[PDB]
Formats: structure tokens, C-alpha cells, sequence
């Protein structure tokens, strides 16, 4: 109760309110130090409250109280941090699954629960739960019901405690009449300290799992209604609405998507459970387009590991191959690989026909999904891609490759994309995937402006985001780091990389500060991407007298010089005053002052990273350059280079003065928070 | 629509050891008992 | 400012090069002893009967200078 109390009365505002009454405010360091004290003291209160649970449950009056107290915790639709730790400390407390686990010390884990030795602590913990006072976050009154239902589901299969047994199915009701679903979803889930311990991760995905395990009937009880419900929604959209099957969908696709402990619990819904298998087919015939959204991000939650996306690429493959069916229906499983890959190659045959019926919004949805699905089965079973890219009739590769060419809208490219590289994963696609890359002139590597040239300066301008040019860098660095080829696009013009190097550095990078950003942390994300791709590109440039001789090549009957060890244009673009070299340092400034801020998230971790890459680039010149001047003064290219020292010793526009040095020590400063900076910096 | 490698190759050397020769009698200078006085 | 001028006349020798070529179109171990060398001066770093004849030769050729320069006006003024 103390602990309750203290914490209670513990209101950072308050404290500040009062310091600041007796001007006790320190600066904004001696603001945040305070602060976090504040919060590490009430964290550490609720850490031991929650320990104390997991090491020995509460009291019947302890446990009242902390339901008294968690009955007036309010959200901000996502629950805080210190409200998430005690609802799931609370939740931990009366968790009945310990009562399941097959160990033999059965009794002596029987006899150490409090649950089931005082019956006063179910019939007062039933009494205030079942008491209509709606507690101040109703959704988690309905949660906390539903896992006192299924507490009490599962206490009922012993022989002790059956004048509780009935109470467990109308619990739920009350608690499926709350959205226990949706605050699930929203509030705790859609919570970003959720994922971060993972016995809250355990304790979520255990309620989830015992939600279709022990009360089947409620599961069934739940399809029938959507069915009525789907029936009615049709009868209302030809005439020209309850989303409970959808919340409970996203809900799995989302308590599994991570399993951080790698316990693989989706196995359970995957049959090599037989509940959990059933139910995972029945939701797979003749679903309607609405769900079929939510449930490829359920199947993509349920491919959480290994063995699990095995089962589910299993589950499409055999859904997709030729069977007979349905006593001669339309179609079968509207969840089904043949109806994936199918409409699939429908929607490529219409569109490259067409180069107006444009795909419906809804059907955009579902392939978005659809294809996020895959994606992540792909990505956690090797044995799915294995699978997916070797299917005959459904040819995926090529099949994207088409589509591709073909003007959809840009989100359906992304998530296609994001499947390209789901599959690309096993190194054997990666090489054909570099070669049909170089093959279908996605970007123009042969000039015979047209193609992410314009639809940058035109779309992702407009639209003020750049995913295209995200992704185009990814796929760029994912290709580099596969050791592109030295006679690129030999025969149509100069071998060499130049292109999309022009086009990275002058249109990308030099420009990424003109930009607008409707999301502030693409301006990072973008200069993330390309120093990305230019780092490794110097990082295997090794100088050699070959770079600056200049070689001929016969190419389109024109002798073009052949293209350099890949980073000597870099370098000489950082061995001379470029726009590049300035802009390095621009950002450098840039962060050093965002760092003095000492400010929260927005951006950050990209930020942090892109000025990581920054430094190692440095790092790489500095280290190169001994040789590299070795080189160029043997071979004499009359380009004049200056070793990195003098430049950084350089005069700051902004500075007006040579504080590169400086400012990069003062990130020194800023130790105790980021190491990594500070080690960057001092190497 | 060779030879000046080596020479220019010559030149950025020179270059460099000239500079170097600087730094030569800057340390000298830095150098300046009675003796060196 | 330096080594700033240097990236720039890196440049324009490389403008100049080019407006020559499309218009107009139609030892190192000595190195190493050197800076051993200049390390250990770095490192370094780290009589009464000769003044007068010094003092003297100071004064001879501070008198020297003197004609030198009025050479140099007088070769001046007859230009």
C-alpha cells in the first residue's frame, strides 16, 4: 500500500511545480537529471512490486489494492509505460498457467500459489471484477475480465474451486462486450514499452494463445456472429459496422509478429492446436476482401521463427498447387497461394496489357497485405523461400518483375520490393536477382528524364516523402555489397558505376537538405541511405597505379576511360572542396548541435547512425589516404588532393572559423549518453 | 560527336619534398647553450 | 584558406584544361630520412672574444645594405 501510495503521490509535475515555487529549477540538465530520477525511482518501485509478484503472488488485500489502483490508471489510446508494467504485474498475478506445465512438482507449485489455498481471494477478486463499476479505462475492465475468465476456465478443470466454474464463459461476454480485443490492440500493443520486456511479450502472447485454447466455444460462438455479421454488411453495401473478427486478427498477427525470447509460440496455431490449425484454415475460405487485409498480417505474425514460417510457406504452397475441390465452387480458399500467385499474375497480364480499370482501393489493401505476409514467412523460414522462389506455376520472381515495370500505385512497389528482398535472403536468388536487375532496366543503367529521376523530382517531392529513393539505395547497397560487376552495362556505354553514382550523390545526397520532409526523419533516413552505399563503395577501394592511368575502352565506338578503383572518385570528391566534403561537415555541425540539445527521439537513431557512417568514412579516408597519395603522386593525375588533415582543419561556413575539430571533439561531451560517437570521434 | 605521368608523377614528389624540406628548416628554426643562439 | 586555394586551383587548372580541350578540339626513402630528420630537430626541441668580431661583421654588411639599396634608388631614378 506504501509503495502504492508513494508512487502515487510522486508527480514529476508536481515536484517541479513545487521547485519551481522555490525556484528550484536547475538548467535543462539539471531538469532531465531530476527527471529521470524521478522516473527510475517510481520504475524501480513498480520493478519491485512486479518482481515481489513473480517471485511470490500478493495477498487477497494487497492484490484488492493494486486493483483499486489500476482501476484508475488512465492511458494518454496507449497505456504508459509504468501503467503497462503494473496492469501486467497484475497480470502476472492472476496467471493460472502454471497450472498446465507438465513438471512434476506439481503440488508444491499448487501449495505455493495463494490462489489455492484461500478461496477468499477468488470470491473477492471475483466480486470487484464482476462489480458494474466501469473502471476508468473500461477497455482494461474488460481485459482484466477476460483474463480473470480464463484464470478461471482453467482453475475449473480441478476439483477445488467449482462454484467459480460458470462464472468464467459471462466474464468474458462482459469482457468481449468491452473490446478486450481492441484495447489488447491498441492500448498495450500499440504501446511502444510492450515489446521491450520480453515477460510482457510472454505474458500477452500466453492470454492470447489460452483465448482460443480454452474456451473454443467463445471462438465459434465469434465466427458465427462475423458470419451474420459479413451477410448483413453485404446486404448493406448492395444497398449502398463491427470489426471484431478484424481487431482479433491483427491482435495475433501482432502479439507474435515478435517473438524476442524466441519461444515460438505461433507453433501452436500451425498443425505439423488441432483447435488452432482449424481455425487458421476455416478463416481461410471464402474470405471476404475486407479481412483479407488482417489476415495476411496474421499470417505474417503467426511465421514468427524458423519453424513456424515453415509451416505457413507449407500451408500456401499446398493451398496452392492442383486439387479438387469445393464440389465444384468458384474458388476455394480465397487465403490460398494459388489465389495469391493467380490474381497475382491476373492483376500482371491486365497491367502490362493496358500499357482505365484501376485497381480498387480495397484490393490495393489486400495485396499490401498479402504481400507483407509473404514477406515475413519468407523472411523467418528459409525453407519458405526455398519453396516460394522454386514454384513452377506461380513463377513469383518473375512474376513481381513484370509488375514492376508497370504502373502501380507506389506503395504496392514498396511492399513487392520488401518481398523481392524477403526472398533475396538466400544468397542463390540474390545472384539472379542481381542479373534480372541489370536485365529489366528497373533504373536505367543503359541511356539509348524518364524513370526514379522524375518520379523523384516530381512525385516523391510532391508528395513530400521518398520511399522510392529508399529503396532504390537499398537495393543499390544490397547489390554493391555483391560485388557489382566492373563492365557494368559494357556495350551500351563507359564500364564503370558512374550512373547511378551521378545520380546518388548530385540529385540525392547534394540536394537531401532542399527537400521537404513531411516526416522530419526522412531527411536523415535519406542521407542515411546514401552514405550508406557510398561508404561501402570506399570501403573496397583499394588504390592501385591502374586507377590513374586512364584506360581506353572501345564502347559504343567511342574510347571512354574506363571507371577507377571504385572509390577514387569519392576520394577525390573528399581529396578537393566538393559540396560533399562541405555537406559532410554540414551534418557534422548539424548533429553536434542536436546533440546539445540533449532532446528526445525525433529522428534520432537514424541520426545518430547516418553521422556514424559519417565518421567511418572519415576514419576510411584517413586510413587510405597514405597510399592514395603514394599512388596519385606516382601516376600524377594533375587533380590536386590535400590530406584530410589540412581540410579539417578547414574554416566552417558556418563557424566562420576551423571548429570541424572542435565541434567533433564536443561530441565528446555527450559521452555517458551515446558511446558510439564518442568512440567514433576519439578513433 | 605516359611520359607526362611520370613527369607530373615527378612533380607531385617534388612537391612533397619540398614541403618537406620546409618542415625541415622549421624545426631548425624551433631549434634556435650560447651554441645555438 | 589554404589548402582551400590549393582544391581551387585544382579546379580552375582543371577548367582551364578543358576549355583547352573542346574548344580548341577540331628519392622516397630520402623522403623518409627527411622527416626522421625534421622529428629529431622536433625532438631537440625538447665565448665572450667572438661577439665582438660578430657585432663587427653585423655592422660591416649593416653598412653594405645600405649602399646596395641606394644603388638600387639611384638605378630607380635613372629608370
Amino acid at each position: 500500500n506504501k509503495i502504492l501510495t508513494l508512487i502515487s503521490q510522486i508527480d514529476v509535475n508536481n515536484e517541479f511545480d513545487k521547485l519551481k515555487k522555490e525556484r528550484g529549477l536547475g538548467n535543462k540538465k539539471h531538469r532531465k537529471e531530476v527527471s529521470d530520477l524521478i522516473k527510475e525511482c517510481q520504475q524501480s518501485l513498480a520493478h519491485s512490486l512486479y518482481s515481489w509478484s513473480c517471485q511470490t503472488p500478493l495477498n487477497r488485500e494487497d492484490t484488492l489494492l493494486l486493483i483499486g489502483y489500476l482501476e484508475k490508471v488512465t492511458v494518454e489510446g496507449s497505456l504508459d509505460k509504468v501503467n503497462l508494467t503494473l496492469l501486467m504485474s497484475l497480470l502476472y498475478c492472476l496467471d493460472v498457467g502454471f497450472l498446465e506445465q507438465g513438471t512434476d512438482d506439481r503440488e508444491e507449485l499448487m501449495k505455493q500459489a495463494s490462489m489455492f489455498m484461500d478461496r477468499q481471494y477468488i470470491a473477492a477478486i471475483h466480486n470487484r471484477l464482476q462489480n458494474t463499476q466501469p473502471w476508468k479505462s473500461p477497455g482494461m475492465q474488460a481485459t482484466v475480465r477476460l483474463a480473470w475468465a480464463l484464470a478461471l476456465r482453467g482453475i475449473s478443470q480441478f476439483s477445488e474451486v467449482l462454484e467459480f466454474s460458470e462464472a468464467d464463459e459471462p466474464m468474458a461476454e462482459i469482457a468481449i462486450g468491452g473490446n478486450v480485443f481492441l484495447f489488447l490492440t491498441e492500448a498495450v500493443v500499440g504501446s511502444e514499452s510492450f515489446c521491450t520486456d520480453e515477460f510482457f511479450i510472454r505474458r500477452i502472447h500466453k492470454l492470447v494463445t489460452d483465448f482460443p485454447t480454452l474456451m473454443p466455444m467463445k471462438v465459434k460462438q465469434l465466427r458465427n456472429r462475423a458470419e451474420e455479421d459479413a451477410r448483413l454488411i453485404q446486404m448493406s453495401m448492395q444497398m449502398g459496422l463491427r470489426r471484431d473478427l478484424e481487431h482479433l486478427l491483427l491482435l495475433i498477427g501482432e502479439l507474435y509478429r515478435k517473438d524476442p525470447f524466441h519461444l515460438e509460440l505461433a507453433l501452436e496455431y500451425w498443425c505439423p492446436q488441432v483447435l488452432l490449425s482449424k481455425f487458421v484454415r476455416q478463416m481461410s475460405d471464402l474470405l471476404p476482401a475486407t479481412l483479407y487485409l488482417p489476415y495476411l498480417k496474421m499470417l505474417r505474425g503467426l511465421a514468427s521463427g524458423p519453424q513456424c514460417a515453415h509451416y505457413c510457406f507449407s500451408l500456401l504452397k499446398a493451398n496452392g498447387g492442383s486439387s479438387a475441390e469445393n464440389l465444384q465452387a468458384a474458388g476455394g480458399s480465397p487465403v490460398s497461394w494459388d489465389h495469391f500467385f493467380h490474381s497475382l499474375m491476373l492483376y500482371h497480364e491486365h497491367l502490362r496489357r493496358d500499357l482505365l480499370r484501376g485497381i480498387t482501393q480495397r484490393e490495393l489493401d489486400g495485396l499490401i497485405a498479402c504481400l507483407q505476409l509473404t514477406c515475413t514467412i519468407i523472411d523467418w523460414s528459409e525453407s519458405a523461400r526455398l519453396a516460394l522462389c522454386e514454384h513452377a506455376q506461380w513463377m513469383p520472381v518473375v512474376v513481381i518483375l513484370g509488375l514492376l515495370q508497370c504502373s502501380i500505385p507506389p506503395l504496392l512497389k514498396a511492399e513487392l520490393l520488401k518481398t523481392l528482398a524477403a526472398f533475396g535472403k538466400s544468397p542463390e536468388i540474390a545472384a539472379s536477382l542481381w542479373q534480372s536487375l541489370e536485365y529489366t532496366q528497373i533504373l536505367q543503367t543503359v541511356r539509348a528524364g524518364v524513370g526514379i529521376e522524375v518520379e523523384l523530382n516530381e512525385i516523391e517531392s510532391r508528395c513530400e516523402e521518398y520511399p522510392l529513393t529508399r529503396a532504390f539505395c537499398q537495393l543499390i547497397s544490397t547489390l554493391v555489397e555483391s560485388s557489382f560487376p566492373t563492365n557494368l552495362g559494357a556495350g551500351l556505354r563507359a564500364p564503370g558505376f558512374e550512373p547511378y553514382l551521378q545520380f546518388l550523390r548530385d540529385t540525392v545526397f547534394l540536394r537531401y537538405r532542399t527537400r521537404a520532409y513531411r516526416r522530419a526523419a526522412e531527411k536523415w533516413e535519406v542521407a542515411e541511405a546514401v552514405l550508406d552505399v557510398f561508404y561501402k563503395l570506399l570501403k573496397d577501394y583499394e588504390p592501385q597505379p591502374e586507377d590513374f592511368v586512364d584506360q581506353y575502352v572501345e564502347l559504343q565506338g567511342e574510347e571512354r576511360v574506363a571507371f577507377k578503383p571504385p572509390g577514387f572518385s569519392l576520394m577525390h570528391h573528399l581529396l578537393n572542396e566538393s559540396p560533399m566534403l562541405e555537406l559532410c561537415l554540414s551534418l557534422m555541425e548539424e548533429g553536434v548541435t542536436q546533440l546539445d540539445t540533449y532532446a528526445p527521439f525525433p529522428g534520432k537513431k537514424h541520426l545518430e547512425k547516418a553521422v556514424a557512417y559519417c565518421f567511418m568514412l572519415l576514419n576510411l579516408t584517413l586510413q587510405k589516404e597514405n597510399r592514395f597519395m603514394d599512388l596519385l603522386r606516382e601516376s600524377h593525375l594533375s587533380m590536386i588532393v590535400t590530406p584530410l588533415e589540412q581540410l579539417l582543419q578547414g574554416i566552417n561556413p558556418r563557424s566562420k572559423k576551423a571548429d570541424n575539430v572542435v565541434n567533433i571533439a564536443r561530441y565528446l561531451c555527450h559521452g555517458n549518453s551515446n558511446a558510439e560517437l564518442a568512440f567514433e570521434s576519439a578513433k | 560527336q605516359k611520359t607526362y605521368k611520370l613527369a607530373e608523377n615527378i612533380d607531385a614528389q617534388l612537391k612533397r619534398m619540398a614541403q618537406d624540406l620546409k618542415e625541415v628548416i622549421e624545426h631548425l628554426n624551433t631549434s634556435a647553450n650560447p651554441l645555438q643562439q | 584558406y589554404k589548402r582551400k586555394l590549393m582544391e581551387l586551383s585544382h579546379r580552375v587548372l582543371q577548367v582551364l584544361i578543358k576549355q583547352e580541350i573542346q574548344r580548341k578540339s577540331g628519392f622516397k626513402g630520402r623522403l623518409n630520412e627527411l622527416m626522421s630528420q625534421i622529428r629529431m630537430q622536433n625532438h631537440f626541441g625538447a665565448l665572450r672574444e667572438i661577439k665582438q668580431h660578430l657585432k663587427q661583421q653585423q655592422e660591416g654588411v649593416s653598412h653594405l645594405i645600405s649602399i646596395i639599396k641606394d644603388n638600387h634608388e639611384d638605378i630607380k631614378l635613372i629608370e
